[PDB]
């Protein structure tokens, strides 16, 4: 069973940096697009980032472009979201998800993680 | 591949009729998997490549006042048997059923074949075989006819290559 | 210089069972492993010992029926892998391809008779001795015999000893050498209660120290 | 006690003639005579795995194409070609079938009484072939099946004349 | 004395691929080194994996054009190294010389369409299962499928899983065995905005665990 | 995974026939058939380096002159001469060309569609030559080039008949 485990969340000051980790187990880690989704309180899940599995690529949302960095480690089966230049709007639960699909919709990703809480303090 | 735990459940059936006019060598067969009407049939039709074992519990309802012996076995790669080799069905996994001594058998078999995955619409590896070793003897105080059953549940169901629907 | 060699006369021919290998023609082939495959047997006698198989009594049935006549002799049958009764047995099927054998042979008796019927029986083995088997149920007591009653179990196992002159015995009983070849077993019914069609099924398997020796290909091809 | 002469790996390591030979031949172990030592001891197993060594008596060169190669590839010398010596040719072939193990009985078919065509070792061709012998190396067997001896019509047991020093 | 040897029968012939070397005729030749020569490849599959090559769609073009008709099916093409669409590919060129294969195959989609046109698509692979591919764009969702939108990238890579009965699959699809051999891929257009002649080029390369097994020489010479 | 059968040094180490043979022959690797395994896998490289082994079936003695030797030197036995045995002759030749590596395509000429004459391995002469086989040892390739499969006229894909055990 493709299982995603999130870690690295917590409280952090605005303007700082934080790194999240997504530990994945399974035989299909090397064929699945892996990205992150953020769910603001009272808001639906929204795409924030994604990384490819063949060349490496990158794609960030317009709200976080130029501020985030998403990286993958095939040998360790871990996907990380390196975060910098924090702002208060980023206080939300960050969900690791994957699938063969690369979209902005959240309903199209079959597998999800349990989520981690990230709080931005102004 | 993924393991489907919802396809492993029992399902009682009917094997044959045990009367007194059937001598030694009466053979009945039931290839597996049969027409399961549950989740397993949906896996058979809407999925292509499956692998699984089996387990069976056959029961002959009767009483100790009758005499006879029944042989139940799981022959792999079933083939029509001439009378001469019916004396050698103990080479396969088996148990003896006789109303004098026992009432229920229990045979568990794993998955085995040339290919790691099989299409049960085309090839049926295992088979349930029930044969009369000694004829059913009965008297005025014994049951005149005995019904045999059969519980049956696949074990360790593994499937690969999920298929679309038909609607 | 170079090494001198002598080309011997008589060597070099092809023998069907020579132990020397051939020269490969197609290298670097890695085949998928056949590990953890259930049901792998490496010795034929292990399979023969593990699973008994039925005997073929007269008229072509694997049980002997109780007789309501003065002859207490239920039946006799020869103990030989080429006998008529052991014709439909796995042990005889293996043994037809070998020339000599030596060891013990086991006999299995199982009562498929009704529970409400009780009886007493005995079994007697006779090695190649006296000219006539002891048809008398009492004369056979002087042989190596056993007694079993269907009141403590419905299964009873009897071992047939190996008695002969030489170390190994033939498996392919000869056209010559008439009279009882080596051994016969006869089963007596000491008493029986309401056992007129009660059944008794007999099966034979290899012993713990059975052994076959010389592989041959005897059939007509 | 010594139980070396009944070994499965030892009884299978000997040359056996294959009766049917053609200018083009598909090497299948099921062409052996069913009543010989090797043939009969082979039909008494369900699955098997083995290498091979063959002795061929041919005219001209001999070509071998592995399993799955097209039939038209037998007319090119790029595939392993053996140039004929005086008496005959000895070659050692590997196991090239896609399946992990082969089989002697198949229950059903494989296309969307007859085994699938994918149970072979390759093919050989020459301008003609006069004799062909095969040899199973490092054999292994699985799932035993009934083995039958010759029947007795009305005698007590089969009588075969043994070799005697009588003059 | 001298050593005795036996001249075996059957050995000694010349085989086209025997592993034994020949006797030199002209010694002491030192050739200039070919060190640090750029572009040295030692495995064919490494070259096949590194560089993808185009597919040949109908009419002989390497892109599929958006269709303004009710059939949301852009196209389907067989997944087989001997198919019509993979005819002009390096992978098929390598594979024609081997008998068996096993592993993953990658698919590359690249949007050469205009920036001002946005659209939604999906891809669906169907293993050799049901008798008819799910021509319905919704029926194919039950297969192993993916969804990609040209709003975050113009490149999207889809991996084709290896699903079959045996361990290794044939590369030389047989004359017999009709019906869909193993696998087909069909691409659907969920929506399109001002995309009437917008293009979409598809290329195929080897997977990370692809492998070819048995070298043969099949062509007519 | 095992990737040994696609090795460049392993796929090139086999005998291949050279169709054009003359009483005097200039050994060039570009005489191989373009559609065979070795020929086609060789045209898919730009440069190459290799040794050679040859099997020749001749009458009389065979002379070999290295690269750059005059043509008149083929009539003297001072150059390596091989005396004929019964079946044929096996020899191992070195690489004698002045250039570090050879080539399969040349863009232009070399004199102050046709490769320069300096791309060869030597020459051989006998009173006649009936067959000639060559073998590339320790081969190495550089700068890959397109490799094409057989075309499909109107079918979905090419169909070639595979070897089958059908009787």
């Amino acid at each position: 069973q493709v299982q995603l485990q999130q870690s690295g969340g917590g409280l952090v000051q605005a303007g700082g940096s934080l790194r999240l980790s997504c530990a994945a187990s399974g035989r299909a880690f090397g064929y699945y697009y892996m990205g992150w989704f953020r769910q603001a309180p009272g808001k639906e899940r929204e795409f924030v980032a994604a990384i490819s599995w063949y060349d490496g690529s990158t794609s960030y949302a317009d709200s976080v472009k130029g501020r985030f960095t998403i990286s993958r480690d095939n040998a360790k089966n871990t996907v990380d979201l390196q975060m910098n230049s924090l702002k208060s709007e980023d206080t939300a639960v960050y969900y690791c998800a994957g699938d063969r699909s690369l979209t902005v919709v959240a309903s199209s990703w079959r597998y999800w993680g349990q989520g981690t809480q990230v709080t931005v303090s102004s | 591949e993924t393991r489907v735990t919802q396809a492993e459940r029992f399902f009682k059936k009917h094997l044959f009729n045990w009367t007194t006019d059937k001598p030694f060598g009466h053979l009945e067969k039931l290839k597996l998997p049969t027409d399961h009407k549950g989740v397993y049939g949906h896996l058979v039709d809407s999925f292509a490549y499956m692998r699984n074992g089996w387990d069976v519990e056959v029961s002959a309802v009767g009483n100790q006042f009758n005499g006879g012996c029944l042989l139940v076995a799981m022959v792999p790669e079933w083939k029509k048997f001439t009378p001469r080799e019916k004396y050698q069905l103990t080479l396969f996994p088996h148990q003896f059923i006789s109303p004098r001594t026992n009432m229920t058998a229990h045979i568990t078999v794993p998955y085995l074949g040339v290919n790691r995955y099989d299409q049960y619409k085309k090839h049926k590896p295992w088979t349930l075989v029930v044969m009369v070793v000694s004829p059913l003897t009965t008297s005025s105080i014994g049951a005149t006819e005995i019904k045999v059953y059969a519980n049956i549940a696949p074990t360790h169901v593994h499937v690969a290559g999920e298929l679309p629907s038909k609607e | 210089g170079i090494v001198p060699v002598a080309c011997s006369d008589g060597y070099g021919g092809l023998v069907t069972t020579d132990p020397k290998t051939a020269d490969p023609v197609y290298g670097k082939v890695y085949n998928p492993p056949r590990t953890n495959y259930p049901g792998r047997f490496t010795n034929l006698l292990d399979v023969a010992e593990a699973c008994p198989t039925f005997l073929c009594f007269d008229d072509g049935k694997p049980y002997v029926v109780t007789r309501e006549d003065e002859q207490r002799l239920l039946a006799k049958f020869d103990v030989s892998l080429a006998a008529k009764h052991m014709s439909n047995t796995y042990l005889s099927g293996i043994a037809q391809y070998y020339a000599q054998y030596s060891g013990t042979i086991n006999l299995h008796f199982m009562f498929t008779g009704s529970t409400d019927s009780k009886a007493r029986y005995m079994v007697a083995y006779v090695p190649p001795g006296v000219e006539t088997p002891p048809d008398t149920p009492e004369r056979a007591a002087h042989c190596i015999h056993a007694e079993w009653d269907t009141g403590l179990n419905s299964k009873f196992t009897f071992s047939i000893p190996y008695v002969s002159a030489a170390d190994y015995a033939y498996t392919a009983s000869d056209v010559a050498e008439t009279t009882n070849v080596q051994g016969w077993v006869c089963i007596y019914q000491i008493t029986h209660g309401k056992a007129q069609n009660d059944t008794l099924v007999v099966s034979v398997s290899a012993g713990k120290d059975f052994e076959l020796r010389l592989p041959i290909d005897p059939r007509t091809q | 006690q010594r139980r070396h002469h009944t070994d499965v790996g030892f009884i299978m390591d000997r040359f056996v003639k294959i009766n049917n030979t053609n200018p083009t031949h598909v090497i299948d172990l099921m062409q052996t005579h069913q009543h010989g030592l090797v043939g009969a001891l082979l039909r008494a197993a369900t699955y098997y795995f083995s290498d091979l060594e063959i002795v061929v008596r041919h005219e001209g060169n001999l070509t071998w194409v592995p399993n799955g190669a097209p039939e038209a590839a037998l007319s090119n010398a790029g595939n392993p070609t053996a140039y004929n010596k005086a008496p005959f040719t000895r070659l050692a072939l590997p196991y090239t079938a896609p399946h992990r193990v082969l089989a002697t009985v198949y229950n059903g078919t494989s296309k969307y009484t007859q085994l699938p065509a994918s149970f072979n070792f390759g093919a050989i061709r020459a301008t003609d072939i006069s004799e062909l012998l095969v040899r199973m190396k490092r054999a292994e067997l699985y799932c035993p099946r009934p083995l039958l001896a010759v029947e007795v019509t009305a005698q007590d047991r089969h009588k075969q004349k043994i070799i005697a020093p009588a003059k």
